[PDB]
């Protein structure tokens, strides 16, 4: 017996950090009754079989800190001091300020007097740190307030990934997951740096790399991840497209795509209409006036139908195959290798070693996180990724797929129960002022005449109604429809996204906000801004682990507490291992943990303060009246809590979603509070609840899916690592999406060595097929309106096609490739001060901002201060030596940093100048540690993309002074 | 007994290893400062029994070759820290029959602090100058004696730490090697025949660290 283990309950968790989402095992004191003695790896677990990164590794050290809130605390206007206070205080005072908030600020009508029945006055920010049933809570107990200004971390990976990945597949997740890396033959990593920002996941990879793979790093600079592949291939900041389009044409050139997959599974046959053209740079259709393309112009060619043309001979040069080919051929290895700054011979080595998985019996996969997928071509960068795979029918196989990295432990899961600004939980836009009815909303769904398209999508209105249902199941659907609030459809999708939320503040156009685990006063660019604009809020919620930047402003760096009016209230959260819930992985695996210890001092879970903040303005509201009471009054929340409080299994089962009677449905009998048992079951008439869709099969009345710990296994599965008995992914514990894909038209696999799924006994055996139907009856991609992997996708605002478009204004005049240099559809200064290119990015050490790592002593310890990585060649030319204190500066503001001089940075070549890049952390804050350096977001503009709503942080413009 | 096998030609510098010794014995963090590299701690200590070094080496086109040394006790088969600290005192420095262990006691505020450092090929040997008490890796022996991996070794997810019987290790390290050779030629084992913690260098291990081997 291990003494410090020995009078210890033993409990399972999940990570708190980042979606690789490894299992923890917890050993609480007093057999649970007292404090967390021991976190380490759950070596039972699939993923991470025991093993942890630091972050992992020191979660004992996060959950047992000194340092954590332990009360309420409030901060009166113009006070420089916080007063401890009770719950039921900072929770009915909080109330109270929403309700006058919303009261004085609520809309009934827009100026062309259609109903929103919303509040502009208050935004709230966050949380992808949440669990999934206080995320889906939050995001209706804001929505039954009237909030539209509803952000997340999400947003800066969204607004690129979710768009490029369904336009091309019909969903914006990661197509594979965590083990299925184990599986390639050529692991091709590029914008991500996954050995330090998703490490467990550099098991899978080194033991595919065991089974013969190349591994292939692309990146700017030399790093932990590079290390450790077979190819660090270097590439200057935004010339990704450049690389990607080089590699489509030595594609299509040397014939190594996959033929069959490409001539059935993707549009390559479908039939443009004449009215699609690019030249000089610019497609057909373009509005210099607006900047703006009329997409009208690149329609296909319809048959009779209106279902479009197919030449399946692949001869018509308006086939999408042979205008791919003709836009791809600009792409000489000279011009890539001349823009890239990457070797001729480095390209084609590359090129070799990923096209070679194009062979049916070998699979290739892209890794890509942040990378530099923020600039307005970001979503056009990943696009052409989904291209490349397409073309060598790495879609829907093992060891294939886009492999979207996500951020943080439920980034995915956040994102699903919709606290991004234009969706409803399961990724149901939220209505603009235009929808006045339900049926309206449900009429723009996009219908299919081809029998051989699942178009799965034109079930919406079923989830819709069901959605309505789990909040309003009194009212019909359609009646309880008036209830939540409506966007403006005369107005700008971003004027809502977090970039704007910035804006709206610093014009004081926001009484409240909520910064619910959220960092903002570090996390968002131009800090300096931020902070001061923070000063205009009337009232500030923090809810977080510790006091912080956010929580802290009103005595930040240079500001006086007497001049600043915000009365901030700071509620403090327990940490992950002290509540039960479920969070969602990069892979869409939902994984349920449970409670170590009690919650620390008086912290108390998320759903709790929630729930009892709303208690607070439903009872208010319910004495008092005020602006429209019905969508509070009315929201069911009975159904969240048992014994006074918040119930996890509750809500994760009615997010999963029940009968509220009897009812026939799929063929099959149903009785009345019945689990439902996946969403194929889900009714439009009222007959079904379910919070969200895509958790119906996740909690059925077999139990909680979503707490399986079973291996269990068929020879087929653990080929390639499936864990299908392992928690529950959506949709429907399909574990590889496409995978419809992976095998012929008779239902026999590419490549059978690594089967995902088999048509065997007359039903598909393996992974759960993505999609009903015999062989060669159905188009794999079956949320597609067509059906089919887009090449040509002409639902995006830059073109069908990816094009280069420079991201970089400052130091780049030349686009080898047209006369069209930036964005057709998207005004940095360039002051000749700031010479050199600021970038900034994550160390394995430390998390997002710091708040959570900065208040443990270890990680610390490893990474203490923040740091700045110049080249030999700047070193030189700045008179700068490893370890001295620099000042890194900008138009934004300044800051120190201790130098690292290294040959991990190396001088790109852009128009015969050497272009030099400075790389700095963005883990530190003035609050903690002692000498630990503020936020690398002094530096950073405010001025983001104006096609994204997203902010610039891999490429600014800085200079560097030795001190 | 049991032996390590550290495949360096697998290790990202995630630096697990080192925050999970810590956290396993809740041993306290050092007072540390960025002097210009990730490496931190700088050195073993009294309360740091492992930190991985970094060393950048310069090699013909791009990127660098990056050398990562996560260090510890070698748990050498005939301990020359034993051999120094018997000499004032036995029992300050035992060995486990079962395990191969080489393990401090409370004793080693008796012998000569420095003296049981100078014996030590590798320089791991650290004193406490309050209580005069020396520490290192223990191998997590305790756990070990439970039929649990030593921390470092659990949390590590690239297969750079293995753990198990000196035999089981000694075949792993030697198939390994063959196998890593064909990438990284000049890869060799750090003394085989004299430790139980055998590292794979991918190159001359004096470039990872002055006392990577004897
Ligand atoms: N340790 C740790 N892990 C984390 C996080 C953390 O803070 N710490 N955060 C999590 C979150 S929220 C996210 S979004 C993910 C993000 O994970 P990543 O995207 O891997 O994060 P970064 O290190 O910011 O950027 C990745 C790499 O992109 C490179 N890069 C920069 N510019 C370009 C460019 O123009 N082209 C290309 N091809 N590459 C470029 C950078 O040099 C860097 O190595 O990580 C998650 N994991
Ligand atoms: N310069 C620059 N800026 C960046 C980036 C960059 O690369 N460079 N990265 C951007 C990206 S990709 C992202 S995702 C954002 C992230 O930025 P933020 O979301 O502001 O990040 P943090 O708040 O530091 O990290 C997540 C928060 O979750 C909190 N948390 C943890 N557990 C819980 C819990 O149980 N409940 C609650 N309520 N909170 C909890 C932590 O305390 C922490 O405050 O930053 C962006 N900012
Ligand atoms: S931070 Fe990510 S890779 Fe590290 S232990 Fe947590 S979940 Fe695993
Ligand atoms: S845990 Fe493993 S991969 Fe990470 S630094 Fe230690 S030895 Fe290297
Ligand atoms: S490495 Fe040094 S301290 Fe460890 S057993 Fe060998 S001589 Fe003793
Ligand atoms: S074996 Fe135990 S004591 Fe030794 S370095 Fe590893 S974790 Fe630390
Ligand atoms: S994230
Ligand atoms: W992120």
């Amino acid at each position: 017996e291990l003494q410090k283990l020995q009078w210890a309950k033993q409990t399972t968790s999940i990570c708190c950090y980042c979606a690789v989402g490894c299992g923890l095992i917890v050993h609480t004191a007093k057999d649970g009754q007292g404090r967390a003695v021991n976190v380490e790896g759950d070596p039972d677990h699939p993923i991470n079989e025991g093993s942890l990164c630091p972050k992992g590794a020191s979660i004992f050290q996060l959950g047992e800190n000194d340092q954590r809130g332990t009360q309420p605390l409030y901060r009166a206007p113009f006070s420089d001091t916080w007063k401890p206070v009770t719950w039921d205080f900072a929770l009915t005072e909080i109330a109270k300020r929403i309700k006058k908030t919303r009261d004085a600020s609520f809309t009934e009508k827009n100026a062309a007097g259609d109903l929103v029945n919303r509040t502009e006055a208050i935004a709230s920010f966050g949380s992808a740190a949440m669990d999934n049933e206080e995320c889906w809570a939050y995001g209706n107990i804001l929505r039954s307030l009237g909030l539209v200004y509803i952000e997340h971390q999400a947003r800066i990976x969204h607004s690129p990934t979710v768009p490029a990945l369904a336009e091309s597949f019909g969903r914006g997740a990661m197509t594979n997951h965590w083990n299925d890396l184990a599986n390639s033959d050529c692991i091709l990593i590029m914008g991500s740096n996954a050995a330090e920002n998703h490490p467990i996941a550099f098991k899978w990879v080194l033991r595919a790399k065991d089974k013969g793979a190349t591994l292939i790093h692309v990146d700017p600079r030399f790093t932990r991840t590079s290390a450790r592949c077979d190819v660090y291939a270097p590439i200057r900041s935004g010339a990704d497209i450049p690389f990607l389009g080089g590699l489509i044409k030595y594609i299509l050139d040397n014939k190594l795509y996959f033929t069959d997959y490409v001539r059935e599974y993707t549009n390559a046959s479908l039939i443009v209409g004449e009215k699609f053209s690019f030249k000089d740079g610019l497609f057909s259709g373009y509005d210099a006036a607006n900047k703006k393309y009329d997409k009208s112009m690149w329609a296909f060619e319809l048959d009779a139908n209106g279902v479009p043309k197919r030449d399946p001979a692949l001869k018509h040069p308006r086939c999408v195959i042979n205008l791919l080919k003709k836009h791809y051929e600009r792409y000489n290895l000279d011009k890539v290798a001349a823009i890239t700054g990457t070797s001729k011979e480095q390209l084609q080595q590359v090129y070799k070693a990923y096209a070679a998985t194009g062979k049916p019996d070998k699979a290739g996969t892209i890794m890509y996180a942040m990378g530099w997928t923020q600039h307005s071509v970001g979503v056009q960068n990943i696009r052409a990724m989904a291209m490349i795979q397409l073309l060598l029918g790495n879609i829907g196989v093992a060891g294939g797929g886009v492999n979207a990295l996500r951020g943080e432990s439920n980034v995915q899961g956040s994102t699903d129960q919709g606290l991004l600004a234009h969706i409803w939980p399961g990724y149901n836009p939220v209505p603009n002022s235009k929808a006045a009815t339900l049926e309206l909303y449900n009429a723009a769904t996009p219908q299919s005449k081809d029998p051989m398209s699942v178009n799965w999508w034109q079930n919406r209105p079923k989830y819709v109604a069901s959605y309505l249902k789990a909040l309003y199941p009194d009212e019909e659907p359609a009646a309880a429809y008036d209830y939540l609030p409506r966007i403006d459809a005369g107005r700008k999708l971003t004027d809502y996204f977090w970039l704007n939320i910035f804006e709206k503040m610093d014009k004081g156009e926001f009484k409240g906000l909520f910064a619910w685990g959220m960092n903002p006063a570090c996390g968002g660019a131009n800090a300096n801004k931020n902070r001061k604009a923070m000063g205009k809020l009337e009232w500030l919620v923090n809810v977080n682990l510790f006091e912080n930047e956010t929580s802290s402003f009103w005595k930040g760096p240079g500001m006086n507490p007497a001049e600043i009016g915000t009365e901030v209230f700071f509620l403090p959260c327990c940490v992950s291992i002290e509540k039960e819930g479920s969070v969602a992985n990069s892979g869409r695996w939902m994984q349920w943990r449970y409670r170590g210890p009690k919650p620390y001092a008086e912290t108390k879970p998320d759903g709790d303060i929630m729930l009892d903040m709303f208690k607070k303005v439903r009872e208010l509201y319910a004495k008092e009246g005020g602006a429209y009471p019905a969508p509070i009054a009315k929201l069911n929340i009975a159904d969240w809590e048992e014994h006074n409080e918040f119930s996890p299994t509750k809500v994760a089962k009615l997010m999963n979603g029940y009968f509220l009677k009897d009812t026939e449905v799929g063929g099959k009998q149903f009785k009345k509070g019945q689990q439902v048992p996946s969403f194929a079951f889900l009714t439009a008439d009222g007959s079904t609840c379910s919070g969200n869709w895509l958790h119906a099969g996740s909690f059925t009345d077999a139990g909680n899916l979503m707490a399986r710990r079973d291996k269990t296994q068929t020879p087929e599965q653990a080929r390639i690592g499936l864990f299908p008995n392992w928690s529950f992914c959506w949709p429907v514990n399909r574990r590889i999406l496409y995978n419809r894909a992976s095998v012929d038209k008779t239902g026999k696999p590419w490549n059978p060595a690594k089967a995902v799924i088999e048509w065997k006994d007359g039903k598909w055996v393996g992974d759960v097929v993505d999609g009903g139907g015999d062989p060669g009856t159905k188009h794999p991609f079956i949320m597609q309106t067509h059906g089919f992997g887009a090449l040509y996708g002409p639902g995006r605002e830059e073109g069908p096609f990816p094009e280069h478009y420079e991201p970089l204004e400052c130091p780049v005049s030349k686009n080898p490739f047209s006369k069209q240099l930036h964005n057709p559809v998207a005004k940095a200064v360039c002051d000749p001060r700031y010479p050199f290119i600021g970038t900034t990015y994550r160390v394995t050490e430390h998390w997002q901002t710091g708040l959570m790592t900065r208040r443990c002593a270890w990680l610390v310890e490893a990474e203490p201060q923040i740091f700045c990585e110049i080249s030999k060649e700047l070193a030189k030319l700045r008179g700068i030596g490893n370890g001295d204190t620099v000042k890194v500066s900008s138009l934004r503001g300044a800051l120190e940093a201790v130098a690292i001089v290294t040959e991990r940075i190396r001088p790109f070549k852009i128009e015969g100048v050497d272009v030099h890049m400075v790389g700095l952390p963005w883990h530190y804050g003035w609050m903690v540690p002692k000498n630990g350096g503020d936020t690398a977001n002094l530096l950073t503009p405010s001025a983001g993309d104006p096609n994204t709503g997203i902010p610039e942080t891999k490429a600014f413009m800085v200079d560097v002074r030795k001190v | 007994g049991k032996m390590f096998f550290v495949d360096l030609s697998r290790c990202t510098a995630c630096r697990g290893c080192q925050i999970a010794c810590k956290q396993w014995k809740n041993l306290p963090a050092e007072e540390t400062r960025n002097t210009g590299s990730h490496q931190n701690p700088p050195d073993l200590s009294y309360v740091t029994l492992k930190t991985v070094r970094f060393t950048e080496k310069s090699r013909k086109g791009p990127g660098i070759d990056w050398l990562f040394f996560p260090e510890q006790c070698r748990h050498c088969v005939e301990p020359p820290c034993k051999g120094q600290a018997d000499v004032d005192l036995e029992g300050a420095v035992v060995k486990d029959e079962t395990t191969g262990a080489v393990l401090f006691t409370e004793l080693t505020a008796k012998v000569d602090g420095e003296s049981v450092r100078s014996a030590c090929p590798y320089d791991i040997p650290r004193i406490d100058p309050v209580t005069k008490r020396l520490s290192k890796c223990d191998m997590c022996n305790d756990r070990v004696q439970n039929g649990l991996l030593p921390a470092c070794v659990k949390t590590c997810p690239t297969g750079t730490m293995n753990f198990g019987d000196e035999q089981e290790m000694l075949a792993l390290a030697e198939k390994r090697l063959a196998e890593v050779k064909k990438t990284y030629p000049g890869a060799v084992l750090g003394d085989p025949n004299d430790v139980r913690v055998v590292y794979l260098f991918t190159r001359d291990p004096k470039d990872f660290y002055e006392h990577a081997v004897a």
